[PDB]
């Protein structure tokens, strides 16, 4: 089990569901961020009960994990995801 | 007795094209002969069937509106009494009628971005203590710079904020699916009446075209229904803004330029 924590003092979190979890600003994102720099469909995290695999969906501004730019990236507990001016912690 | 080619207000205006309206009002496109450009004309009660005090109140409230400076309402250039009851002269808005634009099937996001001008004008107007009277499709034009605009100002005594909210909501429904969802009064607009559900209500735009994002459909649907939660033009404006931001293009970030 894997939870993403939005680090904006809002305290919003989202637990990954098996399969595709879209993260973005758009209306059919599983976890939606009202950050103008975040793409409508910004990244996808595939989850199979063991491995959370992050993928940048060709976003306008990119995605970094732990301050390094990524395309595809297997997440770990404690990783910090940056998109737009937002930050998601993996816990 | 008002017909194209007619001269109005001592030869100041010549009527060109009739754009409808719900009686007793008539919306006209005319030529300003003295200034050699077009204006919008709203005739209040050309036939004189209203009590004088209703005519009076219409023109008074309409001047109230003229003291607002927002893109979503045309400039009122003049308010006069003529051989045809009251007359409201407004600047002409380059573009097309709400009807003409709806028929082009614009993009949902485009449509709701365009509507903010009207919603924000209603908000301002309501705060100044006056209604816009969005009571008919033909009241509204879309300018070539993309604002939905009250082209034919004329606010009668019975107009109110709540009906503006429905009107503005209906204008959006129109852009979304090319139908008018409120009951049609007076001169037909060219918008076919909306399809309706078993329950009576107009069918939600996302249920007619599932490419319409549900937040955008929602603004139209809730605005238009009677017992629907949306109670101020301010609220309406805000929902539109949010709907728009959810679907807008992404802001670009880069290093300092
Ligand atoms: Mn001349």
């Amino acid at each position: 089990s894997v939870t993403l924590q939005l680090d904006d003092g809002s305290g919003r979190t989202y637990q990954l569901r098996e399969g595709s979890n879209i993260i973005g600003r758009g209306q059919d994102a599983q976890f939606r961020l009202p950050d103008t720099g975040v793409s409508r469909r910004h990244l996808e995290i595939r989850w199979d009960g063991q491995v959370a695999l992050l993928a940048d969906l060709n976003s306008t501004n990119g995605t970094t994990v732990n301050n390094a730019p990524v395309q595809e990236w297997q997440l770990a507990d404690g990783d910090v995801i940056r998109l737009g001016h937002s930050e998601i912690i993996v816990r | 007795q008002l017909v194209p080619g007619a001269r109005i207000a001592n030869g100041r205006y010549r009527l060109l094209i009739f754009h409808g309206g719900v009686p007793p009002l008539q919306f006209w496109q005319a030529l300003d002969t003295a200034l050699d450009r077009q204006v919008a004309l709203t005739f209040v009660d050309p036939q004189g069937v209203l009590p004088d005090d209703v005519l009076q109140e219409t023109l008074s409230r309409t001047l109230r509106l003229s003291r607002i400076d927002k893109p979503g309402v045309a400039r009122v250039l003049d308010v006069v009494h003529t051989r045809a009851g009251g007359l409201v002269v407004a600047e002409w808005i380059r573009g097309g009628s709400l009807q003409e634009v709806a028929d082009t099937s614009p993009s949902p996001v485009g449509a709701i971005r365009a509507m903010q001008s009207l919603a924000a004008a209603a908000d301002a107007a309501h705060r100044a203590g006056v209604a816009l009277s969005i009571d008919h499709p033909s009241r509204v034009r879309v300018s070539i710079d993309g604002d939905v605009v009250l082209a034919y100002p004329a606010t009668m005594p019975d107009a109110n904020p709540q009906d503006d909210i429905r009107g503005i909501g209906a204008s959006l429904y129109a852009l979304l699916v090319n139908r008018w969802p409120l009951p049609e009064a007076g001169v037909r607009s060219g918008l076919a009446p909306a399809e309706r559900d078993t329950a009576g209500q107009p069918i939600e735009p996302a249920d007619i075209d599932r490419d319409i994002p549900f937040q955008i459909s929602a603004v139209a649907a809730r605005s238009v229904q009677g017992d629907g939660g949306i109670r101020s033009a301010s609220t309406l404006l805000n929902l539109m803004q949010q709907a728009t931001a959810v679907a807008d293009r992404t802001e670009v970030l880069g290093p300092i330029d």
